[PDB]
């Protein structure tokens, strides 16, 4: 089976910047390759086919080249609408796609504002306690969130959710939710979330006492 | 210009049959291949198969025994059938046109159908307040929100003060909990000074269970 591998997995670039993303096939496929653009919640759009040929209507700042095993998609100067996930595709055989390259907007490092929320009394009636830690408006996307209950590091009882880049300021927000049973929540006192991020001089901890 | 429109049931239980249909408007089925492509949550596009003449389908080998693709030529429509679905068949399913060599890419595309396979029963969300507090006043800015928990299936909509409050609002993507139910939070950052003089209500709607919740969020 022929495999398509795209690099990098993730590109951060400024508006106006040039970007080149690559697609490598595990065996030669001559020029049987296409590139698609896909935005969240939407269908892919055809950009380039036969490795280097632009689909009609596609702007000239897009170009592609390559044949055999190494292929290139290039945008000579990015505009805001160009930020998206790009897929390459083998046009015959198993018609396999690459794993995709997400192109995100670069901007200055911005530290998160961190907030912690104890569970409501209403939720405690039901038998479950959710503790929520919010990281608001930060860049870059990477952040480490650790939960501590009575100073013990928690593992396997939290889930994170991250927003797409804000269309104006290009920042991220992140929620981490710690889920405990009512009995478990009520046998401990100190609840803390500790946030590590490139924008902070040192890890920030927000906490409360039950 | 040409539009591909899709319809068909997207909420399925294990072992049932996925049955989707793609309508083509602005063009005939003639002289072209018509294809289905799917995309699991957070994963890459996967070709399922395509057909030009009834009786000559071409399928992705790992799906051949479960997949039927067929043309309804009198209506210029084509359909996808996928039997004995499991949770692993959960994905957005796209239909697309594929033209004759040497012009082989997929174009145009349907808008996609979200398909969820689960044994989970339909359930309305519980809405809990994320109350603002003085140990959440980040330099004159407070944060507050609503926790929208244990619902199925997607989606829920969330607004604040009936759509009047829009600035500083972040409604996170739903996450699938280990219970098989979705959960979500919506938050907003407001001036602290406004906490004692301004009302904040999150409006939550879950149509699959006809659930409408207004929950006022007060400080503590
Ligand atoms: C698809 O499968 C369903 C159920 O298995 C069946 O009733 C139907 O005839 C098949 N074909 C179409 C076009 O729906």
């Amino acid at each position: 089976d022929i495999q398509m591998t795209q690099s990098p997995s993730f590109v951060s670039a400024s508006v106006g910047d040039r970007v080149t993303i690559t697609c490598r096939a595990s065996q030669g496929i001559s020029s049987y390759l296409a590139w698609y653009q896909q935005k969240p919640g939407k269908a892919p759009k055809l950009v380039i086919y036969a490795a280097s040929t632009l689909q009609s209507g596609v702007p000239s700042r897009f170009s592609g080249s390559g044949s055999g095993t190494e292929f290139t998609l290039t945008i000579s100067s990015l505009q805001p609408e160009d930020f998206a996930t790009y897929y390459c595709q083998h046009l015959i055989g198993l018609r396999s796609f690459g794993q995709g390259t997400k192109l995100e907007i670069k901007r200055t490092v911005a530290a998160p504002s961190v907030f912690i929320f104890p569970p409501s009394d209403e939720q405690l009636k039901s038998g479950t306690a959710s503790v929520v830690c919010l990281l608001n408006n930060f860049y870059p996307r990477e952040a480490k969130v650790q939960w501590k209950v009575d100073n013990a590091l928690q593992s396997g009882n939290s889930q994170e959710s991250v927003t797409e880049q804000d269309s104006k300021d290009s920042t991220y927000s992140l929620s981490s939710t710690l889920t405990l049973s009512k009995a478990d929540y009520e046998k401990h006192k100190v609840y803390a979330c500790e946030v590590t991020h490139q924008g902070l001089s040192s890890p920030v901890t927000k906490s409360f006492n039950r | 210009q040409v539009q591909l429109q899709q319809w068909g049931a997207g909420l399925l239980k294990p072992s049932e049959t996925l049955s989707l249909t793609c309508g083509v408007y602005g063009e005939s089925l003639s002289g072209h291949y018509w294809s289905w492509v799917r995309q699991p949550p957070g994963k890459r596009l996967e070709w399922i198969g395509e057909i030009k003449h009834n009786g000559s389908p071409n399928y992705h080998p790992s799906l051949k025994s479960r997949v039927t693709i067929s043309l309804d030529m009198s209506k210029n429509q084509f359909s996808l059938n996928l039997t004995s679905v499991t949770a692993a068949d959960t994905a957005v399913y796209f239909c697309a046109r594929r033209s004759n060599w040497p012009y082989l890419p997929f174009d145009p595309w349907g808008q996609g159908t979200l398909v969820t396979v689960s044994s989970a029963s339909t359930k309305g969300p519980s809405v809990f307040p994320l109350a603002p507090s003085s140990k959440s006043t980040s330099g004159g800015t407070a944060a507050l929100g609503c926790l929208v928990k244990d619902y199925f299936p997607e989606p829920v909509t969330v607004s604040w003060n009936s759509g009047a409050l829009t600035s500083g609002v972040h409604t996170f993507p739903a996450v699938l909990q280990s219970s098989g139910l979705y959960s979500l939070s919506s938050v907003v950052t407001v001036p602290s000074s406004s906490l004692g003089t301004q009302t904040y209500i999150c409006n939550v709607n879950h149509k699959p269970s006809n659930t409408k919740v207004d929950k006022k969020v007060e400080p503590k």
